[PDB]
């Protein structure tokens, strides 16, 4: 010199990243799923479906996970490590 | 009702006219014990050709790849009534496909009552309970001292409906489930099924210890047939009646037709000298006047007991059974392999559902009966 | 009190009296008050299912709370 709005979790955002779901060494891995966090423990999950019409459609979940989520990160093979002020938990998408 | 004054309320209770001219409806829609937000603005007249339909972002998630379907439905639909009938029918479809998001248990009935009924059993029994508590697995002992498991799968209401009962043993397991019946009821039924086979398991464990079992390999409790080997390159397959196991089983012989003849002939002489006081083995040894070898497995670890056409054991359930009537070849084969060999060649000559031909390895007369 | 083990979880360390030996950290007791107990299978089988049942019922509770707030609004 435009900005697009996608989903809107109602609660604040903490973490954005990506995962390699369906993991069937190289550093740049071509990520299949997309991940975002809410705080009050809304998790957003996205994937490519291409199902029932033979056309790409975005498969959304919205999970409601326990605990006020403080921080998270991604590990090898569709795994996310996140934390509640109780416990450090893990999630397998794979 | 006929009119959507009353039929609208009667079908969508949760649709409240904000504006005076009934033009903005808002509030909710019901759907599989699940109410959702809705904000459905009409134009200055009642037209759905132009209408704004905004949602919860939760609702956008569940109307994934029907955005166009419902856009069609808005322009082709007569009334708002009919639109809502369709939007409900449609949600029900979307969610019943996405049916992997649902099912909360009733905690005041379930978790406790399940802890209660497992206390009724005793804690030494339980071997597995799933983290959804949906599956559990339980243990019982025979009078012999054999472990018999039972898998259960549980519904949202365990005590109301039957839990799905899965168990190895061969006769079909029957569990008289009432809403009053419990884990202890079905456990007693399980012990009843164990003891009706108690003699049966002993006869089978006896055969499995003392004889070269061939063709169940680590047999389950479900197997009633036992392909025993005897000498080498002849076998006997044995189906036993589980209610009369010590009693005479239907038994017959595989191998070379010159070796099977005296064995069948001596079984026919000595089948009246069967006695159900002895074991199955202690009657077969005196009927057929033989011993059984103890696992010619470990010495004959590669004798190539493979088809010698395709060179595999286990082609599609079939075993190497068809052999040569020759001392110098003795080469086993399969039904499929030997048939696709003897039909392909010129020399081969078929009577009705038999092929006579030459053994591939030694070129001697070999007979195949389909 | 600290995590001496390198598990993640804190434990409590207790030193019993100097009459036993004229030496530090003889006659100790390390404990977490749960599983971990260091010093000088139907019980411990069926807890995670029950705990996850608690957490799922907690998420349902939390869900209905939010739903009701919306309804009121
Ligand atoms: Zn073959
Ligand atoms: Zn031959």
């Amino acid at each position: 010199t435009l900005v697009k709005i996608l989903h809107h979790l109602e609660e604040p955002v903490i973490f954005i990243g990506a995962l390699k779901t369906e993991p069937q060494p190289d550093e740049d891995v071509h990520c299949d799923c997309l991940v975002a966090f809410g705080h009050h423990g809304r998790m957003l999950a996205i994937k490519a479906s291409w199902d029932e019409s033979g056309k790409l459609v975005p498969e959304l979940r919205e999970y409601c996970l326990p605990g006020p989520v403080l921080c998270a990160a991604c590990g090898g093979g569709g795994r996310v490590y996140h934390s509640t002020p109780s416990d450090l938990c893990v999630v397998d998408l794979s | 009702m006929a009119v959507t004054e009353a039929s609208l309320l009667r079908q969508c209770p949760l649709l409240l006219p904000q504006n005076r001219s009934k033009t903005v409806y808002e509030g909710f829609i019901s759907a599989q014990g699940r109410d959702f937000h809705l904000r459905i603005v009409l134009p200055e007249d009642l037209q759905l050709k132009n209408a704004r339909l905004l949602c919860s972002w939760q609702l956008r998630t569940i109307l994934s790849g029907y955005h166009r379907i419902v856009q069609q439905r808005m322009q082709h639909s007569p009334d708002l009534m009919s639109f809502m009938m369709e939007l409900k029918m449609l949600l029900e479809v979307a969610l019943k496909n996405r049916q992997e998001l649902y099912a909360l248990p009733p905690p005041p009935q379930f978790y406790s009552s399940l802890i209660e009924e497992i206390g009724t059993l005793g804690w030494d029994k339980l071997v597995y309970a799933d983290t959804c508590f949906s599956t559990i697995k339980l243990k019982a002992e025979d009078a012999s001292g054999r472990e018999h498991l039972i898998t259960l799968k549980l519904k949202a209401k365990y005590p109301a409906e039957s839990p799905d009962y899965f168990v190895d043993f061969p006769v079909p397991f029957c569990a008289s489930w009432t809403p009053q019946s419990s884990l202890i009821s079905i456990y007693s039924q399980f012990l009843a099924a164990i003891e009706s086979l108690k003699a049966f398991w002993d006869v089978m464990d006896e055969i499995d210890e003392k004889t070269w079992v061939l063709e169940p390999e680590k047999p389950p409790r479900s197997a009633t047939a036992r392909r025993i080997a005897l000498g080498n390159n002849v076998s006997i397959n044995i189906e036993v009646d589980p209610r009369h196991p010590t009693m005479l089983p239907e038994c017959f012989f595989l191998g070379a037709d010159h070796v099977v003849k005296p064995l069948g002939i001596k079984l026919s002489r000595n089948i009246h000298l069967w006695d159900p006081e002895n074991s199955v083995l202690q009657n077969l040894k005196d009927v057929l006047e033989i011993d059984f070898p103890a696992r010619a497995i470990l010495e004959k670890s590669d004798f190539t007991m493979d088809c010698g056409i395709c060179y595999a054991y286990q082609l599609d359930g079939t075993i190497p059974d068809q052999v040569c009537d020759n001392s110098q070849c003795g080469q086993p084969f399969h039904q499929i392999c030997l048939y696709e060999w003897l039909r392909g060649l010129l020399t081969s000559r078929q009577s009705f559902n038999i092929i006579f031909g030459e053994c591939p390895y030694c070129s001697k007369p070999i007979t195949l009966k389909m | 009190i600290d995590d001496f083990i390198g598990s993640g979880t804190e434990q409590v360390l207790l030193l019993f009296k100097d009459s036993l030996n004229s030496d530090c950290l003889t006659s100790f007791k390390i404990t977490d008050l749960g599983k971990i107990n260091y010093s000088s299978e139907n019980r411990y089988l069926v807890v995670p299912p029950l705990e996850t049942g608690l957490k799922v019922c907690f998420s349902s509770f939390r869900e209905l709370r939010q739903h009701l707030l919306l309804k009121e609004k």
